[PDB]
C-alpha cells in the first residue's frame, strides 16, 4: 500500500503546503484583529 | 419438409473473441510500458 501511497501524495503534498499558508494568513489575521479593542485576546 | 423443422435460425456474431482479444491486448501493452518504465505492478502499490 506504501507505492500506492506514493501516487497521491503529491496531492497530500500541495495540500499541505497550502494548509501551511493558509495557517500563515491566518496568524497574520490575527495580528492584525488584535490591534482592533477585543476583550477575548486577553 | 423443411419448413415443419430444421429449428431456427440465429443471427448470432462473434464479437465477443474480438473483444477479449482487445482486452489481452491493452493488458499485455500495459505491462510492456510498465516493463519499460522499470516500473513493475508489485512496485507501483
Amino acid at each position: 500500500t506504501l507505492q500506492s501511497s506514493h501516487i497521491t501524495e503529491w496531492l497530500f503534498t500541495i495540500h499541505d503546503d497550502v494548509k501551511k499558508r493558509a495557517l500563515e494568513c491566518f496568524l497574520e489575521t490575527a495580528k492584525v484583529a488584535l490591534k482592533g479593542r477585543n476583550k477575548k485576546f486577553q | 419438409g423443411a419448413l415443419n423443422n430444421a429449428g431456427k435460425g440465429m443471427i448470432e456474431t462473434n464479437i465477443g473473441n474480438y473483444i477479449q482479444q482487445q482486452i489481452n491486448l491493452l493488458e499485455f501493452i500495459k505491462m510492456e510500458m510498465a516493463d519499460v518504465a522499470g516500473i513493475s505492478k508489485q512496485r507501483e502499490g
